[PDB]
RNA sequence: UUGACCUCAAAUCAGGUAGGAGUACCCGCUGAACUUAAGCAUAUCAAUAAGCGGAGGAAAAGAAACCAACCGGGAUUGCCUUAGUAACGGCGAGUGAAGCGGCAAAAGCUCAAAUUUGAAAUCUGGUACCUUCGGUGCCCGAGUUGUAAUUUGGAGAGGG
RNA sequence: GGUUCUUUGUAAAGUGCCUUCGAAGAGUCGAGUUGUUUGGGAAUGCAGCUCUAAGUGGGUGGUAAAUUCCAUCUAAAGCU
RNA sequence: GAAGAGACAUAGAGGGUGUAGAAUAAGUGGGAGCUUCGGCGCCAGUGAAAUACCACUACCUUUAUAGUUUCUUUACUUAU
């Protein structure tokens, strides 16, 4: 969630709900890295796992889909920001209470 | 197509047996591939449209094609690029419409 | 530069087995024996201008008028396009 | 350029007199109509016309036509299933304006001949043009007959202040075929004449007679 | 690969992503110094493409560039000449902001050789490249046949000699009917244009 | 508490590099007026002198987003020529190319865009030993925000 | 010349046919405008500002423009 | 961002001058019934017009929705 540029990643979770790929945005490209032996990766994917893992990898993989590509046709209408400052916020429900 | 053998005219010039040259690779510089067409697709989708597009299928709607190609020729440089355009916004809007 | 003439091409593959016969090349690792060099390619393989015609033949005279056929070539092509022009309006009109 | 799709034309024309004959039936001879609305037109000072475009087939078999003439078209008329009255008796007659317009509304159009070309329109003209149907001269050698089937599919494309023009194409009785070749050409000519061509027209209708609201554009 | 979707992305300049990014960019790049070492490319893509590569020597540097014209620099206006030499607002710079941010960039890192530069950002007041550098005594550099060219001493500053991208669209190098006058070089052209050419034995 | 990552710093840190000179020729920028027009402002002088920046033994250009309109040529450069011609110009004064053709010399090519993914196969550096314009092993680092191999449109790739 | 290293290689290169493909450079092209420059003349190149593309697409084809073709190359990256 | 008002498109909404036919008649030709009605138009009178049906609405805003954004001042804060 953290790669700069951000244009690098930026298309892939539209890429990955058109082709049907299951993808969560996950804190930490320095976490990412620290399991291919890197500093940093940006991306990790798993392409096949063994039949102990097979299990684990669909149970996480239904709750990593309810929480991103399942929400990617809502998520896609809303703008991000907007947000005040501290100060901002105060002058400003100060205002909204006294008018 | 075949010279008539003679110096002036339509056709002019010598008859000579032709020999069709196997085509060039270039000759083929602008073609769209099917890794192109899918990456333009998705990069359409995610960024959206531009202001003047935006302002372009506003006109299309309202005034129709000969004010929209005016505008769309203001905005690019050329009228070849206006039409190309507009008839790109055309299919843009007829798919949003349809289904 | 691209092949359309058949008989450039002809001259020039021609050419080309031409001067395979005639020159050797040394193995990369042979004896290489000296085979007195030759200066100049272009004198051993000189460029020919082929030959357009007879000295003599037949004449033959069919009442062609080559004039008039210089005089309609230049008039069918300064009214192709009006002509065409009229045969689209008279071919649209009703 | 067609910008009418006969591939879908077809089957709105499909799903249409399945309508107004199989599944809503009516004994009373059902008319198909067609409309065609502008867009950014303005009549009152672009060039107006009366246009004519002449159908395949007729589109009602059971029109009312009358022709001006002297005895000849009088007796003919009888051979042709069409009414005709005399010239005297009009020319004792054409005082009254609202008669005129009386033994208008009966007949659906005039027709007239060659021998009144001059002299019809003085009289019967002035009431006859509110109807919006010009008498057209035949002649005895003329086949009357022949004429009138001319007439009978005749489209009047009269221009005028309001920019729906109803004009009906057919009905639903005979064949589709010729019925989707008729309003693809009427459609096809007259936007072809259209000075911004397809742009100029805004909506396109075909209705039956009794058939809900429904928009093809 | 990525690269693809970078590329296209790239030029939807006025789409609300690229808008947003390049509002936060331009700030923070006023803020740094109007030059500075880039850490990377911020566009990896068009970094590649113009010959950059992701190795040791190979350094990216941002530089900001004012806006405009060249003002003639007199004092107070005063050309001393004919009227047609009395312009001083309206005057051009014959080589571009990126030919001027090259030959800034090469200055004050006179130990590299530049290679290429590409835009990132404008406002009003500037324009904004990274210019992509090469260590010509880095080993990977010195070795890999593929680079080792720009350790010769003919490369000694392109960019001051016209001789990157952005110099030779300035200078006119390009074939054709349109170069005439700039083909060989446009001074050296005029130089073989108005010499008299003197044979012994004179025609 | 701790260990990363990013970005940004410091060190008389390890190793390097730039500066200045010369400048006939070369690549650019900037840029006049005297002069001519029998005056003069456009024009001319001149895309010159002066000024600034950057090279080498040559530089630059260079393997066509070329020329052409032919029966087509075929990177660049230079010479003869085109030609004081097409064209530009208070159409005044003046200015002024290019294509073809004959020659000199000739030489071709490289990346980006592609999954190695059954294995970052890539590289700087430190150190040790050597056959020291470098090699080998060991280690630290760079690098997946992409280093190697494979392809460059003339193609070429995958599979058979 | 000549002397050795002589799995010094299943290592590299090339070659035919079939099938499927064939990614090819964006504040760039291009346009408007301003200035300069050119023999380049409704605009030769260059540069500033505004606008800003496509993918049988794009440039050019020395008179501006629309419609229809055609020809010819393949820019916005690089070495010699 | 806003009091929000336009304006645009994206659905529905209704009504409307004189005359008198058989009724406050704004536009077309159609020629006589689907219908709880035998009401309504029809072969009948008549008025500029036939009148059930509008096909679009010739014309609208009187009002509701999300797409837009001309504004017109106004507020915001992060660019400056
Ligand atoms: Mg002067
Ligand atoms: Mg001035
Ligand atoms: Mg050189
Ligand atoms: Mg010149
Ligand atoms: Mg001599
Ligand atoms: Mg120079
Ligand atoms: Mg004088
Ligand atoms: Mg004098
Ligand atoms: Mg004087
Ligand atoms: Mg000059
Ligand atoms: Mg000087
Ligand atoms: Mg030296
Ligand atoms: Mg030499
Ligand atoms: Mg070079
Ligand atoms: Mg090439
Ligand atoms: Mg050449
Ligand atoms: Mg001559
Ligand atoms: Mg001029
Ligand atoms: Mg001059
Ligand atoms: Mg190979
Ligand atoms: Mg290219
Ligand atoms: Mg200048
Ligand atoms: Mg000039
Ligand atoms: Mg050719």
């Amino acid at each position: 969630n953290d790669v700069d540029p951000i244009e690098l990643v930026v298309f892939l979770p539209a890429l990955c709900k058109k082709m049907g790929v299951p993808y969560a945005i996950v804190k930490g490209k320095a976490r990412l890295g620290t399991l291919v032996n890197q500093k940093t990766s940006a991306v990790a994917a798993l392409t096949e796992v063994r039949a102990e893992d097979e299990a684990a990898l669909a149970k996480l993989v239904s709750t990593i889909d309810a929480n991103f590509a399942d929400k990617y046709d809502e998520v896609k209408k809303h703008w991000g920001g907007g947000i005040l400052g501290n100060k901002a916020q105060a002058k400003m429900d100060k205002r909204a209470k006294n008018s | 197509t075949v010279k008539t053998g003679i110096a002036i005219g339509l056709n002019k010039g010598k008859k000579v047996t032709s020999m069709t040259p196997a085509p060039k690779i270039s000759y083929k510089k602008g073609a769209a591939s099917n890794r192109t067409k899918f990456v333009r697709s998705l990069v359409r989708e995610i960024a959206g449209l531009s202001p003047y597009e935006r302002r372009l299928i506003d006109l299309i709607r309202n005034s129709g094609e000969k004010r929209a190609r005016k505008v769309a020729k203001k905005r690019l440089g050329s009228f070849t690029r206006a039409k190309a355009k507009v008839e790109e916004m055309n299919n843009i809007i007829a798919a949003s419409r349809r289904h | 530069r691209q092949n359309r003439n058949q008989e450039i091409f002809d001259a020039n593959v021609q050419r080309l087995k031409e001067y395979q016969s005639k020159i050797i090349v040394f193995p990369r690792n042979g004896k290489a024996p000296e085979a007195e060099q030759v200066l100049s390619a272009a004198a051993t393989f000189p460029i020919a201008q082929p030959a357009t015609d007879v000295e003599a033949r037949a004449v033959q005279d069919n009442g062609e008028s080559a004039f008039r056929t210089l005089r309609l070539a230049r008039s069918e092509k300064k009214f192709r396009g009006i002509r065409e022009k009229r045969a689209r309006e008279k071919a649209e009109a009703e | 350029m067609s910008k009418i799709t006969s591939s879908q034309v077809r089957e709105h024309v499909k799903e249409l007199l399945k309508y107004s004959n199989e599944t809503k039936k009516r004994n009373f001879l059902e008319t198909v109509e067609l409309q065609v609305g502008l867009k950014n037109y303005d009549p009152q000072r672009d060039k107006r016309f009366s246009g004519s475009l002449k159908l395949p087939n007729c589109p009602r078999p059971n029109m009312s036509i009358c022709i001006f003439g002297d005895a000849f078209d009088v007796d003919r008329a009888k051979s042709c299933g069409v009414d005709a009255m005399s010239v005297d008796d009009l020319k004792k007659l054409n005082k009254n304006k609202k008669l005129i317009k009386k033994l208008s509304k009966k007949y659906n159009a005039f027709i007239a001949s060659e021998v009144l070309i001059k002299q019809v329109p003085r009289l019967l003209g002035p009431q006859l043009s509110k109807a919006g149907k010009f008498p057209t001269p035949v002649s005895h050698n003329d086949d009357l007959y022949g004429k009138v089937t001319d007439v009978r599919s005749t489209i009047k494309f009269q221009l005028k202040k309001v920019l729906c023009l109803a004009v009906a194409v057919g009905n639903v009785e005979m064949e589709e075929d010729v019925l989707v070749n008729q309003i693809l050409m009427s459609v096809n000519f007259f936007v072809s004449l259209l000075k911004k061509n397809w742009q100029n027209v805004g909506s396109l209708v075909v209705k039956s007679s009794m058939g809900p609201a429904f928009r093809l554009y | 690969g990525a690269y693809k979707y970078l590329e296209e992305l790239q030029r939807k300049k006025q789409s609300d992503v690229l808008r947003f990014l390049q509002r936060v960019r331009v700030w923070e790049y006023r803020q740094k110094n109007v030059i500075h070492r880039a850490a990377r490319p911020t566009r990896p893509d068009k970094a590649r493409r113009l010959g950059y590569k992701a190795k040791q020597g190979f350094v990216i540097y941002r530089v900001r560039v004012r806006r405009g014209n060249r003002k003639r620099p007199v004092p107070k206006g005063a050309t001393y000449g004919k009227p047609t030499n009395q312009g001083v607002n309206e005057l051009k710079y014959q080589r571009s902001l990126r030919a001027t941010a090259e030959e800034r960039v090469g200055r004050r890192a006179a130990n590299l050789r530049v290679l290429n530069s590409y835009w990132v950002n404008q406002d009003s007041t500037y324009k904004y490249f990274e210019v992509i550098l090469v260590d010509p005594q880095h080993k990977a550099i010195r070795r890999d046949a593929r680079y080792n060219w720009i350790c010769d001493p003919v490369h000694k500053h392109r960019e001051a000699r016209g001789l990157t991208a952005t110099g030779k669209k300035s200078r006119g190098i390009n074939k054709g009917h349109k170069f005439n006058n700039t083909k060989a070089g446009r001074r050296k052209t005029w130089k073989r244009q108005n010499t008299l050419s003197l044979w012994r034995y004179r025609k």
